[PDB]
This record gives structure tokens, C-alpha cells and sequence, in this order.
């Protein structure tokens, strides 16, 4: 364990962040920063204490946790926080893919 | 440092 912004083991702290976060967005900054994230201040683009992984472009629809697990697969933050199993069902639906064929 | 869009 080795946190990429070791300032923020603490999401209170991460939560201070997000002022400049378009409040409009439908993730809010409770969220994204329990995710582990914090903004960067620019658009929407926020990213992960523990990995760093960058993520901008959010939908109404995309989840924080979820978005953290299905293109930041190896942060040791989410595997440690939901687990492998949930990394695994993220990923693995894509069970619409053998089904589109 | 670039960004790893979501959607
Ligand atoms: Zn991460």
C-alpha cells in the first residue's frame, strides 16, 4: 500500500475539493470524492487519490465507483474498498457482448 | 498528465 496522494487518505479531505464542480452534474461531490476522487478544478475531470487514474466526460448515468473499476481496474484503492468480486461483475457485462454477437 | 475519459 503506497497511496498516490497520500493528502488524501482521508476523503474529508478530498470532499474540499469540489466547489468548481458543476453542481449541475448529476455526480456529486460526495460521491465522486468517496470514490476516491477529488476535482482538479477543470470541467469535470476529476481524479483518483490511489492510483491517480485520470477520469473526464461524465454522463448522467455513470457511477463513480462503478467508472473506477471498469477503466481503473488495478487501483489498489477500489480492490481494497469493494472488492475483487465487484471489479469482476463491472467488467463482466460485457455479458451484453455475447449477446449482441 | 492526460485523462482517461469515463464515457
Ligand atoms: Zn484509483
Amino acid at each position: 500500500y503506497f497511496p498516490q496522494y497520500p493528502e488524501y487518505a482521508i476523503e474529508t479531505a478530498r470532499l474540499r475539493t469540489f466547489e468548481a464542480w458543476p453542481r449541475n452534474l448529476k455526480q456529486k461531490p460526495h460521491q465522486l470524492a468517496e470514490a476516491g476522487f477529488f476535482y482538479t478544478g477543470v470541467g469535470d475531470r476529476v481524479r483518483c487519490f490511489s492510483c491517480g487514474g485520470g477520469l473526464m466526460d461524465w454522463n448522467d448515468n455513470d457511477e463513480p465507483w462503478e467508472q473506477h473499476a471498469l477503466w481503473l481496474s488495478q487501483c489498489r484503492f477500489v480492490k481494497l474498498m469493494k472488492g475483487q468480486l465487484y471489479i469482476d461483475t463491472v467488467a463482466a457485462k460485457p455479458v451484453l457482448a455475447e449477446e449482441k454477437e | 498528465p492526460p485523462f482517461i475519459s469515463l464515457n
